[PDB]
């Protein structure tokens, strides 16, 4: 007799997906849930960004020549590049990574003069070939290399106090010079025993310059180790020293919030993005990605899978 | 499958049905024909679509870096971070595997159910005027021309119109 | 829905049925009436209840603070902690979203299935004495008084009692 | 006659509630219930807990014996409560690994104190006091420490050795201080002109400290500072202090006993509610598995989620008439 | 249950059926008998098996220790590690609880569905020659010998062979 | 009327499992998903392993007698035992746990001579009863205890420079001796003020021997504190000292990757495994385990449950 038959559609080539019971289930259609493709550029549209270039974030606070255009500023996004320079004169900073993270988490930097002054037997204009500027020997912009005005003379016992009169905490950095020979130490600060004491109401510490033979870095066997702390509003911090202090001429103030990115990818001011990594940006609607476990911003979650297909159709049952 | 129709008592799908997910083929004195069913197709598609829109809902959580790409990380803290990240990654990998497996199971079975729901709807329309052949067809015990076939697809088939003719044919009395 | 009954071939629910989740309405010579079905109602409710009790099962894991509320936290470790906590929170937020979405899907479909199970049970009781109208009713082809209706709800309806009368009516062979 | 009928159906309600499913963000059902707790109790629910409210005493002050902590030098508790702006130091200073130490204390179920038995020769004055630590309207000092200075002003503080021997079966926590004077004159008055050195040594620990003169702002009228240090002395071990001025020596050591739950909150105590979960704002008593009050909680808590609400269906699809 | 058969309109299972998960019992003039259905049994079993194989798939992530078993761990970092590990453990404990609960629900209901799929298959084979009794049996309105019963199990039962006999018997008016 | 009835199987005793809706659901069969049973042995088949025995990993670098058979090697798996010895002469190491983790993460160690040589007024063969070897006073194999050749004489101002001429970074360790009395310090190094400075292009630090009364450990009131850093390829590191330095005669090189295990369980070279803990090995196909949250390698995830049964059959409905 007459007849009406019910049925469903199918396709010649379906796609494979996984279910609870079957690793190899064929369906009519499916779509990817794991993003494999990123953008090999830094998508900065809509962001007031600062590209530090060859300037390392820590160099912003102490004022390395490479950071001359980055001593102050405002930004919602801060970009660090590989092999950026923090030190012209060789040295190291205590809790360097904590400090770098503070800066890369900020929305800008301001600088405030310490107002430090020095008596006539101090030369506060110490320079070095390690920090060139305009084809001449120079120094960290935000610091002063104090040495005896007369070569060999004992550096005078000296006291300098920074007073934070702001309503927000300030970040103060200073250096301690560690000479490469006793002759050098004597030339710069005299033969007396050297000591630098630092004290606020919250911070207390002491430093001693130390002579030692060392490899040259940028032509220098000497070293300047850097230290930092936070000065609270209304607090004073006092430097008590008789040679070896690399004193601050300005302190820093980290303002607001910003997103910190480490990448060498070129900036594109026409795409926008919320997710970044070493290789660039990630713009995707997909909830997962397999590009990198080291991302910043608002990102899809990293998973160790090339592909996870989500079925968008019924079982495929071809003819 | 769960509902017994797709890859079940229906032997296979129809590659030639390109204008819908579910539908009808018929045979009568005038010949044969095919047509898609809009409602069942939309029911299936809307559920898939709603599922896809739920999956685009993203985190608004801003994350900072805790691993420097361009400088050294102290070894102990670096190891703690690595242990933590790999644990998190294993959690998310497992979650994604499970999500997709579970959704796919549900998607497949939902589609099977919508096929069955159409089958059942037609069975009830036809009432006592047709019998099931077990392969997804209804043998209709009266002359059912193209308009009559359309009225079945359109859901306006009145069984009482053909009941007497159909019962006689079903009984041979 | 999955089982085709609730929000399916049943056009709507009955707001007037307040003493059960599933039930019957009838029409006969004596009039109309309504009654809830206890068993199907309890099947649905017990599954919801069992699900709720599973959700109160709590962790016995005691956690300490690792973030001082009243003093400074060193910045690097503070950042590690923050990263870890926000990752954990994203995991739990996603889990809760999924749990509830999945449970709700199952709950809805389970209820649909219990409606269908009742429908099917009645279809089989009635055997050859009734026909489905497609909207959830069974047209019964014999006089079925209030006791007869009760016997269908009570699951003691004997189809062979009415079979002869019903087949005659279904075939339109009643003698003049 | 034509057929009687029986119809099957399900219930519905006039106003249902919206829930989310896998396929629909806006699914209406007959009933639903919340899975995320929004409401906490703005009090510390301490019923069933032997608790210690430290008040204005900071946990670290318990070990060194700041006046504010005089009623908290020893004790037993299953729950320890720290308040904002609690005092650890009367004489200004800082502690090394302060946060680790605070966490040890806030993880403990009590503190006991054991005398070091340290004694000093006649050229040492072990009764140094200060206006920074008042007690009974008089100059005093940390209860558990002694400020050692030369008996004769300006004299060199004698080379001195003091050894604490842990004869217990459990580890003890020993704290000491190093005084850092505000001027060379002051240092000379207290300890003499000799170069000063404090060495500390057990079989597990070795360290050395040097008092350092430096100009500093006054805190509680003091330009001087006392920096605190600590370590653990194992059972049967000896720890030896070797010093010639600047040591703030321990008269008693501490012993952290058992386990307890540490809470940081200014919420008022309620001894009539009980709870297993606490945060800055108070307590959380809920059967629900999730909460959106805070990601910083302590105890046995529901898991924190960034959602105002997640409704769990407790009924079928609502299909009104 | 979801599909209404197992622990549903089937009153109980058959402990005496040891050679399959689903099957048939019959009664005719020759007597009674039992036989398992291979296809439905394999459908159920293959899905369980496939599920078990998915659950063996392990991580290939190598983890190092971050907690020394034989030496001291600094207290703050030790506490951070503990907090992190216990959070991870709570996540995995919850995941395992959910996984198993969900899989078990699905397994149970899948088995119920395969029972129903067999029932429905037989209903359609028998067409107008039999009626359902509501307890899972089909009363067959013609003489159905052991071969006829086998043809139903084997899925080669031709309803048109017996249709006329069966309709006459179904339209019988009984006491 | 003839009859054919459909049905399913059941069993007399089913097992209980949990579902979404029921804590007490009976099914025909079920199987465990949480492993309770481990192997109380270290399953080392297929692994080139090193059992350190009584040698602590840090003792490998400095050359404690207990580590004499473990000064170099190659391994894919390294096994540390409880109460292993790092120090014969008492002392401590700075960032000891970081260093231990580096070693337990390595695939072997090589040793490279520093080539350090000393003038005639230095005795570089200092030994002690604390480090016995062949029934005689000895010292850490990879270090040299430098003292004045003439008792009481001032130890000469001395400079020693290690040059890494390799293509990979080397790990250099040294010690600083802290005497137990002024008499002892004078005997060994003279009455001069003592200072040890260490400097590469990446590292700078300085150390001062300190006299103090202390309990005896292995008959010694003296102490030797250990320090370490990494020397990059092509870099030089310079020791500048006048008494108190315990100098390196060899530096270390960590090679490749390996898995570090802390356990006292006995080795079994016939079972193989990917997962280890304090108590031994875990060989299981199950995705979860309740043995320990502290495991290493490729392991099932730890859960706080004795048992979680997975249904492998239908609802059990007995007769
Ligand atoms: C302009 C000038 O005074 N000297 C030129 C040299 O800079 C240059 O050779 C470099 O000299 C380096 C050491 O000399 C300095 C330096 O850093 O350049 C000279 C600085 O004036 C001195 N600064 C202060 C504040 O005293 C500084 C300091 O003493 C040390 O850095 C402390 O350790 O040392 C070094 O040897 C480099 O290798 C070299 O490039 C020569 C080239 O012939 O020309 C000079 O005119
Ligand atoms: C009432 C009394 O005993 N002394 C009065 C002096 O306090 C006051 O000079 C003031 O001295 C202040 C610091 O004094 C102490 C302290 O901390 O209170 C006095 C302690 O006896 C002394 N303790 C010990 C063990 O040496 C202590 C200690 O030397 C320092 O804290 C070390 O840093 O100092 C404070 O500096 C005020 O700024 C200062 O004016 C004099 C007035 O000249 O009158 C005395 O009656
Ligand atoms: C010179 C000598 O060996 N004299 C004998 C003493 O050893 C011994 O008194 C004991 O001295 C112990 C320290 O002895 C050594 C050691 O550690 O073995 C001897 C080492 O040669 C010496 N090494 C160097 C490089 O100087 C070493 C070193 O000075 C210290 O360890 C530095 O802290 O000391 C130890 O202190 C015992 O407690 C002490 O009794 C007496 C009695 O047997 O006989 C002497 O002939
Ligand atoms: C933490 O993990 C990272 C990533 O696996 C490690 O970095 C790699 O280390 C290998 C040496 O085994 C280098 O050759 C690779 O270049 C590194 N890869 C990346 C992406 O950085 C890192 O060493 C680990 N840290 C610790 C302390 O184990
Ligand atoms: C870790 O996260 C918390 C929460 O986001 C941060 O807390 C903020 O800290 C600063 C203090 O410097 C305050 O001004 C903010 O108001 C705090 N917000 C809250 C909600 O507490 C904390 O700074 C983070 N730590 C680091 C190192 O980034
Ligand atoms: C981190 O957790 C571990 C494991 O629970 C703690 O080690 C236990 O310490 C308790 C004392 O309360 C002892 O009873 C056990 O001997 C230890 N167990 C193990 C397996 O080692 C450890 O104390 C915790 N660390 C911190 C810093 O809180
Ligand atoms: C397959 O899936 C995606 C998402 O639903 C869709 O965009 C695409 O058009 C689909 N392909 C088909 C129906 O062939
Ligand atoms: C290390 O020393 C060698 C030989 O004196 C020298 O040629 C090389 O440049 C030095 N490397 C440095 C200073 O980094
Ligand atoms: C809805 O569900 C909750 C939890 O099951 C219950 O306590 C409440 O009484 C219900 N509300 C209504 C209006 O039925
Ligand atoms: C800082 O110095 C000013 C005077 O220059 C003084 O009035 C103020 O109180 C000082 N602050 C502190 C904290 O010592
Ligand atoms: C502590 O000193 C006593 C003094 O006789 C000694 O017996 C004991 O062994 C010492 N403890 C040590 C070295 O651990
Ligand atoms: C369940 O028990 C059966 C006995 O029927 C046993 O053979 C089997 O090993 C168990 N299940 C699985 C999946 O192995
Ligand atoms: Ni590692
Ligand atoms: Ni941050
Ligand atoms: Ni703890």
């Amino acid at each position: 007799p007459d007849k009406i038959c019910l049925g469903h559609h199918a396709v010649a080539n379906g796609t494979i997906v996984k279910t609870l019971t079957n690793e190899q289930e064929e369906v009519t259609n499916a779509t990817e849930t794991v993003e494999s493709t990123g953008i090999n550029r830094l998508c900065m549209k809509g962001r007031k960004h600062k590209d530090l270039g060859n300037c390392h974030p820590i160099g912003m606070l102490i004022g390395t020549p490479a950071c001359d255009l980055h001593l102050t500023g405002m930004w919602d996004t801060l970009i660090e590049r590989e092999n950026a320079i923090a030190y012209c004169y060789p040295g190291a900073t205590v809790n360097v990574e904590a400090l770098r993270q503070k800066i890369m988490e900020s929305g800008g930097i301001n600088k405030i003069s310490t107002g430090f002054t020095y008596g006539s037997s101090i030369n506060s204009a110490g320079t070095t070939r390690a920090c060139m500027r305009n084809g001449g020997n120079s120094f960290y912009a935000e610091l002063k290399w104090l040495v005896s005005k007369s070569k060999g003379q004992n550096f005078p016992q000296t006291t300098n106090t920074y007073r934070n009169t702001d309503t927000a905490e300030h970040l103060i950095m200073w250096g301690i010079h560690h000479p490469s020979s006793t002759q050098e130490k004597n030339d710069l600060y005299g033969t007396q025993s050297l000591s630098i004491s630092v004290g606020s109401s919250t911070y207390r510490n002491n430093f001693v310059p130390v002579v030692g033979a060392r490899p040259q870095v940028n032509g220098q066997s000497g070293r300047i180790d850097f230290h930092w702390t936070l000065v609270q509003p209304g607090d004073n911090i006092t430097f008590s020293h008789n040679g070896g202090l690399i004193a601050p001429s300005r302190v820093s103030k980290l303002i607001g919030r910003g997103l910190g990115i480490q990448s060498d990818a070129p900036i594109d001011n026409n795409c926008e993005s919320k997710c970044f990594w070493r290789g660039g940006s990630i713009n995707t609607r997909l909830p997962f990605q397999n590009l990198s476990p080291r991302t910043v911003g608002q990102c899809p979650k990293y998973v160790n899978r090339r592909s996870l297909m989500l079925a968008t159709g019924m079982r495929n049952v071809p003819e | 499958g769960l509902f017994g129709a797709i890859a079940g008592f229906l032997e296979n799908g129809w590659e030639g049905m390109v204008d819908g997910w579910y539908g009808f083929r018929h045979q009568n004195a005038q010949g044969t024909g095919q047509a898609a069913d809009y409602k069942s197709t939309q029911a299936a598609i809307d559920q898939i679509t709603g599922k896809l829109n739920r999956l685009v809902e993203k985190t608004n959580t801003e994350f900072e870096s805790i691993e420097s790409e361009f400088s050294e990380i102290e070894h102990q803290i670096g190891n703690v971070i690595n242990w933590t990240k790999d644990s998190i990654t294993d959690i998310w990998t497992y979650q994604a595997e499970l999500l997709v497996a579970m959704e796919n199971q549900h998607t497949i079975d939902m589609a099977d159910s919508e096929m069955l729901n159409l089958y059942e709807r037609v069975r009830k329309q036809l009432r006592q005027n047709a019998e099931e052949d077990g392969k997804g067809c209804f043998e209709i015990y009266h002359a059912c021309d193209d308009s009559c076939m359309e009225s079945i697809r359109n859901n306006t088939y009145d069984h009482s119109q053909y009941r007497e003719e159909a019962l006689l044919n079903r009984l041979n009395i």
